[PDB]
RNA sequence: GCGGCGG
DNA sequence: CCGCCG
């Protein structure tokens, strides 16, 4: 199946919350950018031809991958509404 | 689908009509027939009266009519037992109010009246099993439930408080009432009810929401009345809220994780900044 | 309705075995509807059929088993229900074994051969004592038999 | 390669003419081959005598009725969509009352279609079928009352339709009842019309039932006669005149509602036998002498009261006997509408009779062709009963040329009503056979009937049986009535016979369909063969004597779906009918006589019979079938050669050498691959590809019409305002598409040109061609290009121009053209085969020779059917296929196994035994012995009870032969395969069934203007529905955004939908939808009529949808 | 009139049509009226179906799919892939590229195999029963016209290889292509929600070997 | 492992039960004939003869297989939860016995061919009924186009 | 609209 | 129920 899907399903109280956490974290790969990651360094997603998954593969792909680790939070209410996509465009070019 | 307990937000009423529906095609009353029979409030071929008295038995017999009567020190339910009946329960023993006096099927109103409700719900999910069992099928009794408890979700009133009577309205938006009446604001009047059991078609027949009844019933009619009193169509339920094309309240729709937000270490000090 | 210790005996231990019979066809049942592969074929018409045929046959056990009487009478003079005759045909001396029971309890198969209450020669037989000698129809002609005996 | 044929039931005669059914009922309907003065008057002349001398006084009188010059020939209808028919007059003379008799000796009134010599009919330029019919033959019957198990109620069904339809009933607490109309009235009160008094009647009927005293009810009506005529009309529930309106009673009497069918069998059949005895006319008809005669309605109750009572024989009808069910041929049918139309012309004359001035009306004034064209036009072309011809193969049309249907008029049998009769009843035995149905909705409904079952004078379907006096049976055949067939003790055809003579004591017989064991003295009657009991459809499947029923119906529907191979191979085992199919049918072309042959061009075959006489037999070259096959005669003579009478000149659609064929023999291996034969899968050779084996051609016929707007005439040439001379090479010829050209999805077939953006210019479009250049050609490209899917090769083209040879050019069509274009079908991935025994699967993968198993020579097999597909379905007939099929390969000889009497287990070991030494003989001389790998498995094949211990290698391989199992190696690891597997020659065949229907992928197109809806119909495709069993099903899942999706982006959101083709195109992530056009919509739908729809805030409050 | 007709009298247009001229009212009721089209649903873009065909190596991860129709299903998505490699200057280009077969670059497929990476679409088998009348699978791009379809789900969507046709759709939300994958994939709902039996039962061939 | 007319085996034993049974039918009808049994238990206990022997017959051919051909394409399929029925199974090696008529009531006489073995003209034909009747179920009961899972829908879709 | 047909 | 052809 899915990389440790049951560690992901783990991480949350109900099972479609993962999903929307999931969807919307794709979303901010794109938008602003996609060099918005946590854990690029070493084993940072891959593809086969040439070695490119790199810059631009499938986007939930890495939220997961990224999900799995400690890296990011997800709550009820964390950032305040507006000023999220205000500090984002800001400090990623 | 998997195996832990059920996440928030899932449609559970759907899951419950499909596994119920599926098998509904190997079902040829011995079959499909009393399935409907039995998810519509009906009077069966095979009618088995039952005693809406609970005391004990005694039977008269030899005579174009037998009778079995429940009787107690003070009054006995006469029964007319037709020729050509075939009742198990016999002269002595005891019988609880609700219990098969004669063979067969049972009549689901009658028994809600003797009994009552915890009888009739349980005397349905069962004897809805009955059928699947006997035909291999093996679905949970969940869904069997999820669908009967709509069938009595709706109750009568006998006595007024704001609205009144011969009213036939949602069982909890009684609860709503009755319990705003007695706790905050005071005068317990009471609003007394009669449970009502409604067959699965017409408990869809008079649902609340107007969007939803628009769909089947009358057009006409159902806007006409909506009119007059401003209906506010709270929308829950996947039916409504489909015609609004909006996101269905259940599934990822769940009010419970619609909204849930992400974040990266450094966007959180980020906004820790901008204080 | 009326039995013998015997036929109680056998119609109670049929029941049994009619129920694994059940239990097996039902299984089957169930595995059919669940392959889905081969659809209208006599996979489901066959195997509903057959439970359903057994299911009846259940229906009449259980019916039958559920308000029947027991009349332990071994020591009797007149036949009657339970009681094991024997006729010898005056002219061939044939000695013919039977014993009349409840159309329920009716069985060629059986030892002495159980015939029904409500059958011919059943009803010609209850009534009747060691000695007396009767006829009733049969496609060759008609055959008188005298009661030679009756065990218990 | 030899034939050999292992039958040993000796088939006493020949198998009937198959088309029979067809063919003779419509000459025997419209004798129209032989003069007015031979006897035969029924159909045509009949229903014309019935209605043609009119008494208006008038006199109109029939002569003869003349037809036949066909307008055109057979193919020239087709290709102009012209219908064949005859053309049909006439003589008629109309009398005066004064001195005169003027003779119109002609007035054509119709145009009646004509019968091919295979059977079927040319309507509209495409060939259709008249299928059979059946329902309660109109006559008398009684059947057990409804809820009450007490008594029975009788019937007296009359047709057509219109006359009333009789029941008599007796209920005690008050009446005895009659209905008519749904309405009861006093059964004696209508007696009393007729005569029958108190005393005579009770006397002579109530001989011995007290329930006469139910008649003698009378002490008041019943004593005045004639007034009870007028006492019966109050009866009738309307306020109308007492006298002389009798115009109800005059009904009952004995001209429209009771049957005019043929006097003395039609109806009068179901009464002399079933009930009463004579029938003084021809129904219950007699207005004559002011007083009637109804031999009829006593007796009725007179068998009432004998049912009720007595037993004056067993009277109870069994519905569903054939022998109170016939069977509606062609004829009968078109005869039927015929006469309706006949009276709708009647209708009118009548009224021209009193219009009219003097003796000077005849042909002009009498006669009206209006009612009876558009009457038979009306069956044939609208009818829910003549259909498209399917013709996928011959053997198709022959099945749909010859099933019988409940539904129809509906006054026969309806939907909603059937559990009782979808049964094979007891009488279908040779009549209708009990395979045929199709499975689904509809089943036992609509069924093929039986080999010798062919339909007699009045409909009920005989069937043919052996006499047989004493021990001793004849040749003597006669074919029995369903209810004469009760009468006696016929016995099956398995019975072992010395020649005359009966062969064992106990001997199986058949009562009334009862099995029952007779003895040879009792045996009145003997079955002619076990084929009757089927249909020729279903006897041809080699081995059913082994194969479930149920299995086997697929299996014979599923011939019907065969599709022509061009390599077409006969089945290495055979029924013995394959000959007679491709015969009856008229596939391939006979010779007529003796003699010699001439030309053997590829397009016609001229012999030189040896009677002086020299013939041209033209071969239909290409052509397209109703279903897009090809249908081509290929010679299988040489020039100059001694013909025998009745000898294949030329090969049809799927016959060759004169046997029927319908798909190739390949050798299959029975076991199981990787998964590729999983559930239903079957695994293919790329081996078969190569020599062409599977392989169909295919034609679609694409059309185009060039209308006249009245914005200017639709022209059709190689003009195309859109500039681009590429794309216009392939279209030569001004207009059209060269022939041979390749045309693929995109390309031009046909061009046309049209007016503008309808009655007025652009005025936005007059500025941009005005800019380029203004001198830009106003007209439109409106052009029949290759609809997405595929096209092919063009190879044939036929245009319609102005002045029209003989062909009926629609109104506004100013001319046709008709483009018909085809290809190669070669196997592939997606394509669904089957076998005659119902094995059905589609190809999984089509493995390359390399790698796929093959025998210890280096022979590989064609084809790998999983086993698992055999127990469950149970139809061991083909793996018996397969046995004997073993031996044809290595014997190299074809078979022909009869029905229940075909080869048996014993022969086919001992025909395997010889193939034996062929195929292991050769391997001992070639000189090698066996193979480690054959030793080996030899091993697991005694450790599993196959070989018996202790024999040589050599034997024991035999032995393993015998049992239709040898070795074979792998060919992907050259190991052997532990365990010997069954291997053969199977005939397969691949059915009307290409992917080339199977694959609509859809990005982007058309919606609709009226409904939001990515509907299709031009070079875009259709998006599958998504239904609301779908919805949920997402529901369910919790597939918020994926059905929200659905709902919106995907379908109505106009603006959404773009918003979202952009995002894509830039790679980015598809936009919001905020809200659907729907919800929009709808609010203003709410506005546009009182209602105040509101959205609503989170604190009740506004919100802008807009 | 344009409020409810028919409720008394019907209105036609001039001699021409006895039909009475769509009103409000009757625009919204019926059989195929409005408040009954949004739920009936309809037909959706980026669709299309085949015949199946059982896959025996493929993984019940993953699902059998013809290039020829992914192609057309995932155009727009190609497109751009178009250009983010030189195959094309710009998207009108990849078009007409793309609109004759025969000049199918072998880049292109590299680059349709490079933009279906991990996108996973969904099945569809004949009736709709149950929730798992529809998976979510990964494809893998395979020769000819048949759909490649993963045994073990054949018992899921009643289907068996006897011709049945099954119907393929694509989430073009990177919010529906993770529902789609996460909660909606083959291999993510092994047991019956019907009851807690799984569903992904091996079927006959496999416990035979077995 | 493949399948093959052989491979599909009829116990010893079915010629031994089926004479047991026969000779058994010719009592009850000596019986009949004598006017001991009445119209109908004649009927019910000839049922009751063959619906035993019938069973009897089934678990014979099972008893074949496990103990001589363990290892039975036929067989083996069957036990493993591959495919096959043992009502099928008995089909093929045993019999088929007890096809009803057109109404319901059971068919007097039984069917007393296997499938490997030629099953006979009428045998044939009187099994029809069965398979008809029984394609006639499925045509109505299918078309209902699980009208329950739209009813169950339309109450607990909310 | 009606016939046919696949699962 | 879903689908397709004429
Ligand atoms: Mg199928």
């Amino acid at each position: 199946a899915e990389p440790g899907i049951d560690k992901l399903f783990g991480m949350v109280d109900s099972k479609y919350r993962l999903t929307v956490v999931v969807a919307k974290r794709a979303q901010q790969l794109l938008r602003h950018g996609f060099k918005n990651t946590v854990l690029e360094p070493e084993e940072r997603p891959k593809m086969q031809t040439l070695e490119g998954l790199f810059d631009d593969p499938n986007a939930v792909t890495w939220a997961m991958k990224e999900l799995l680790t400690g890296r990011l939070v997800f709550g009820e209410n964390l950032v305040p509404e507006d000023r999220l996509q205000k500090e984002m465009e800001r400090l990623y070019p | 689908s998997m195996a832990r307990p059920v996440s928030i937000g899932e449609a559970v009423g759907i899951v419950a009509a499909q596994s119920i529906g599926e098998p509904g095609t190997q079902l040829t009353t011995q079959g499909l027939p009393r399935v409907i029979e039995l998810f519509e409030a009906r009077r069966p071929k095979a009618k088995a009266v039952i005693s809406e008295i609970d005391g004990v038995v005694r039977i008269e017999e030899t005579e174009e009519k037998l009778s079995v009567f429940v009787e107690s020190e003070g009054f006995s339910k006469e029964y007319k037992l037709p020729k050509e009946a075939r009742l198990l329960v016999k002269d002595g023993d005891y019988v609880e109010a609700g219990q098969p006096l004669t063979r067969g099927a049972i009549d689901p109103h009658q028994l809600l009246e003797a009994k009552g409700p915890e009888a009739v719900e349980r005397y349905l999910v069962e004897e809805i099993q009955k059928v699947y069992r006997a035909q291999g099928v093996k679905l949970h009794d969940k869904h069997i439930e999820i669908v009967v408890r709509q069938m009595m979700k709706y109750v009568e009133v006998t006595d007024p408080g704001d609205s009144r009577l011969l009213e036939g309205q949602v069982l909890e938006k009684w609860d709503v009432e009755a319990l705003n009446e007695r706790l905050i604001a005071e005068g317990k009047t009471p609003v007394a009810w009669k449970p009502l059991l409604m067959g699965v078609t017409k408990s869809a027949l008079s649902t609340k929401s107007w969007l939803s009844a628009a769909s089947f019933q009358n057009t006409t009619h159902v806007l006409t009345e909506a009119a007059i009193a401003g209906k506010k169509d709270e929308l829950i339920g996947l039916k409504e809220n489909v015609i609004l094309g909006r996101l269905i309240p259940a599934g990822t729709g769940s009010d419970f994780v619609r909204f849930t937000q992400v974040v990266d270490q450094k966007t959180l000090k980020a906004i820790e900044e901008a204080r | 309705v009326k039995l013998t210790k015997a036929g109680y005996e056998r119609l109670m231990q049929q029941l049994e075995r009619e129920r694994e019979r059940l239990q097996e066809a039902t299984k089957i049942l169930q595995e059919l509807m669940e392959s889905s592969d081969d659809y209208d074929d006599s996979g489901l018409e066959a195997a509903k059929q057959e439970k359903a045929r057994i299911e009846a046959r259940i229906d009449s056990l259980e019916d039958i088993l559920s308000r029947a009487v027991i009349l332990e009478e071994g020591s009797g003079e007149v036949i009657g229900l339970g009681s094991v005759v024997e006729l010898e045909d005056p002219l061939s001396g044939e000695r013919l074994s039977v014993q009349v029971v409840s159309p329920a309890e009716a069985n060629v198969l059986d030892t002495p051969m159980k015939i029904s209450d409500a059958s011919p020669m059943g009803k010609a037989l209850l009534g009747h004592r060691v000695g007396d000698v009767l006829s009733l129809d049969t496609p060759k002609g008609r055959r008188e038999f005298r009661v030679v005996a009756i065990h218990g | 390669m030899e034939i050999k044929r292992f039958g040993r039931i000796r088939e006493v005669i020949p198998l009937p003419p198959l088309t029979e059914i067809q063919v003779e009922s419509y000459r025997r309907a419209l004798q129209a081959d032989v003069p007015p003065e031979k006897r035969e008057n029924v159909g045509i002349q009949a229903a014309f005598r019935e209605t043609f001398p009119i008494e208006e006084g008038l006199v109109l009188d029939f002569l003869e009725y003349r037809l036949g010059e066909p307008p055109f020939p057979q193919d020239e209808c087709r290709e102009k969509d012209l219908t064949y028919q005859a053309p049909l007059y006439a003589r008629l003379q109309l009398i005066h009352k004064d001195t005169g008799l003027i003779k119109e000796d002609e007035v054509f009134l119709g145009h009646i279609p004509l019968m091919t010599e295979d059977g079927s009919f040319i309507i509209n330029g495409a060939d259709r079928v008249i299928v059979s019919q059946i329902h309660r033959s109109p006559g008398v019957y009684f059947t057990p009352d409804p809820a009450r198990p007490g008594r029975y109620i009788a019937s007296i069904i009359p047709l057509p339709k219109r006359g009333p339809w009789i029941d008599l009933e007796v209920e005690p607490n008050g009446v005895v009842s009659m209905k008519v109309n749904k309405r009861k009235f006093p059964l004696v009160l209508l007696l009393r019309v007729l005569g029958y008094d108190q005393e005579t009647l009770a006397r002579e009927l109530g001989a011995y039932g007290e329930l006469v005293q139910g008649l003698m009810d009378e002490s008041v009506f019943a004593m005045r006669p004639e007034e009870a005529l007028i006492r019966l009309f109050t009866l009738l529930r309307p306020g109308d005149p007492p006298k002389r309106d009798k115009a109800v009673a005059y009904v009952y009497g004995l001209i429209a509602d009771p049957r005019r069918y043929d006097l003395g069998e039609a109806g009068r059949y179901k009464a002399e036998e079933k009930l009463g005895i004579r029938l003084s006319g021809r129904t219950l008809a007699r207005f004559e002498d002011g007083e009637f005669k109804d031999e009829v309605f006593l007796p009725t109750l007179r068998y009432l009261f004998a049912l009720t009572a007595g037993v004056p024989g067993h009277e109870v009808d069994d519905i569903d006997h054939l022998g109170n069910r016939r069977i509606r041929t062609v004829g009968e049918l078109m005869t039927d509408q015929f006469r309706v139309g006949l009276a709708r012309l009647a209708r009118g004359v009548r009224e021209r009779m009193l219009m009219g001035s003097e003796d000077s009306l005849t042909p002009a004034k009498l006669v009206n062709s209006r009612p009876l064209e558009a009457a038979i036009r009306e069956f044939f072309s609208r009818s829910q009963l003549s259909q498209f011809k399917d013709e996928t193969n011959p053997l198709s049309s022959l099945r749909h040329k010859r099933r019988i249907s409940a539904l129809g008029p509906g006054g026969l049998t309806r939907e909603r009503a059937g559990f009782d009769v979808r049964d094979v009843h007891r009488t279908h035995y040779g009549r209708i056979c009990p395979v045929e149905t199709p499975e689904g909705a509809n089943i036992g409904l609509i069924t093929s009937l039986a080999a010798y079952a062919r339909v007699d004078e009045l409909g009920f379907i005989r069937t043919p049986y052996r006499r047989v006096v004493g021990g001793v049976v004849t040749d003597e055949v006669v074919y029995m009535t369903a209810t004469e067939e009760d009468r006696y003790t016929i016995a099956q055809a398995n019975t072992p016979l010395e020649g005359n003579r009966i062969a064992a004591e106990r001997v199986v017989a058949r009562r009334k369909g009862e099995p029952v064991i007779v003895s040879p003295e009792e045996v009145e009657f003997m079955d002619v063969s076990p084929k009757q009991v089927f249909s020729v459809n279903t006897n041809l499947i080699p081995f059913l004597e082994h194969d479930d029923a149920n299995r086997a119906l697929m299996g014979s529907n599923m011939q019907t779906q065969a599709v022509p191979l061009i390599r077409a191979q006969a089945p290495v085992v055979m029924t013995g009918l394959e000959e007679r199919v491709v015969r009856d049918s008229l596939a391939a072309l006979y010779a007529e006589e003796d003699g010699e042959v001439a030309k053997v061009d590829g397009n016609r075959i001229v012999v030189r019979y040896e009677d002086g006489r020299l013939v041209e037999y033209p071969l239909r070259r290409f052509y397209r079938s109703n279903q897009g096959t090809a249908l081509d005669q290929r010679p299988r003579v040489v020039v100059g050669q001694r013909v025998r009478k009745g000898d294949l000149l030329a090969d049809g659609p799927a016959s060759e050498n004169g046997f029927l064929a319908l798909g190739q023999n390949v050798l299959v291996a029975i076991m199981p691959f990787d998964g590729y034969n999983f559930e239903d899968a079957i695994v293919i050779s790329e081996e078969l590809l190569k020599r062409d084996f599977y392989t169909s051609i295919h034609i679609e016929r694409y059309e185009i019409e060039a209308r006249d707007t009245k914005l200017g005439p639709e022209r059709i040439t190689r003009d195309i305002p859109h500039l681009s001379e590429a794309a216009l090479r392939d279209l030569d010829e001004e207009g059209v598409v060269r022939i041979g050209a390749e045309v693929k999805p995109g390309d031009i077939l046909v061009g046309r040109t049209s007016f503008k953006g309808e009655s007025e210019p652009t005025p936005e479009e007059r500025l941009l061609r005005s800019i380029f250049g203004e001198k830009a050609r106003d007209v439109k490209d409106t052009s029949l290009r290759v609809p997405p899917g595929e096209g092919g090769i063009v190879v044939r083209t036929v245009r319609l121009r102005r002045g029209d040879p003989g062909v009926e050019l629609k109104p506004g069509v100013r001319e046709v053209v008709r483009v018909y274009v085809a290809q190669k079908r070669k196997l592939q991935v997606g394509d669904k085969l089957a076998n005659r025994h119902g094995n059905k699967g589609v190809v999984a993968k089509i493995l390359p020779v390399e790698d796929m198993p093959h025998l210890p020579d280096g022979t590989p097999v064609d084809v790998i059917l999983n086993p698992l597909g055999v127990p469950s379905r149970m139809n061991l007939g083909q793996i018996l296929e397969t046995h004997l099929g073993l031996a044809g390969y290595f014997l190299g000889q074809r078979y022909i196994s009869p029905i229940f009497d075909g080869a048996k287990e014993p022969e086919i070991k001992e025909l395997l035994a010889q193939a034996f030494e062929v195929y292991f003989g050769k391997r001992k001389g070639e000189g090698f012995g066996v193979d480690k790998r054959e030793v080996e498995v030899l091993r697991r094949a005694e450790k599993l009870g196959l070989v018996t211990p202790g024999k040589t290698p050599e034997e024991q391989l035999k032995e393993l032969f015998l049992q239709g199992k040898v070795v074979l190696y792998d060919g992907r690891t050259g190991e052997p395969i532990e365990g010997p597997i069954v291997v053969g020659q199977m005939f397969i065949m691949k059915l009307y069934h290409m992917v080339e229907d199977k694959m609509h992928a859809r990005s982007t197109g058309p919606y609709s203007l009226i409904t939001q809806q990515p509907l299709g119909g031009k070079a875009q495709f259709g998006g599958q529905r998504f239904g609301e069993m779908e919805v949920w099903a997402l529901e369910a899942y919790g597939a918020a955004h994926t059905l929200q999706e659905m709902l919106t982006l995907k379908s109505d959101d106009i603006e959404g939908r773009n918003a979202a083709y952009e995002a894509i195109i830039k790679g980015e992530d598809v936009p919001e939808p905020s809200v659907p056009e729907s919800f929009r919509v709808l609010v203003k739908e709410l506005q546009a009529l009182a209602l105040d729809v509101q959205t609503l805030d989170e604190k009740d409050n506004p919100v802008d949808i807009f | 009139a344009l409020l409810d007709n028919g409720r008394r009298g019907a209105p036609v247009t001039n001699p021409g049509s006895d039909r009475p001229l769509r009103s409000l009212t009757d625009i919204l009721s019926g059989k195929q009226g409005r408040f009954r089209q949004n739920l009936l649903g309809k037909r959706v873009d980026y669709s299309g179906r085949s015949v199946i065909v059982v896959g025996p190596q493929l993984k019940l991860h993953q699902c059998g799919l013809p290039k020829r129709m992914a192609l057309e299903l995932f155009k727009p998505f190609l497109l751009k892939k178009m250009e983010e490699k030189g195959i094309a200057p710009n998207v009108k280009a990849a078009r007409r590229m793309l609109e004759r077969q025969r000049d199918i670059k072998d880049e292109v497929w590299d680059a349709l195999e490079e933009v279906i990476h991990g996108k996973v679409v969904l099945l569809n088998r004949a009736p709709t029963l149950h929730r798992l009348g529809i998976q979510a699978f990964q494809p893998v791009l395979v020769e000819g016209q048949s759909i490649q379809l993963h045994p073990l789900v054949c018992e899921a969507f009643n289907a068996d290889f006897d011709g049945d046709q099954m119907a393929v759709h694509v989430p073009l939300s990177s919010f529906a292509q993770a529902e789609a994958r996460i909660q909606m994939l083959s291999a993510h709902n092994l047991l019956s929600p019907a009851s807690g039996e799984p569903l992904a039962k091996p079927s006959r061939d496999i416990i035979l070997g077995l | 492992i493949t399948i093959g007319i052989d491979d599909a085996v009829i116990p010893e034993e079915k010629k031994q039960y089926l004479e047991e049974a026969d000779r058994k039918l010719l009592q009850i009808e000596q019986a009949y004939e004598m006017g001991f049994l009445t119209d109908r238990e004649r009927y019910d206990q000839i049922l009751q003869l063959w619906t035993e022997t019938t069973e009897k017959v089934t678990q014979a051919v099972f008893k074949n297989f496990e103990e001589n051909y363990p290892f039975n394409p036929l067989y083996v399929m069957a036990q493993s939860g591959a495919r096959g029925n043992p009502q099928q199974i008995r089909q093929l090696c045993g019999l088929r016995g007890l096809m009803q008529k057109p109404s319901g009531e059971t068919f007097e006489v039984p069917v007393r061919s296997s499938f490997r073995e030629g099953l006979t003209v009428l045998e044939y034909f009187i099994s029809s009924h069965g398979a008809r009747k029984g394609g006639a179920d499925t045509a109505l009961r299918t078309a209902d186009s699980g009208y329950l899972t739209r009813k169950l829908v339309d109450v607990t879709h909310e």
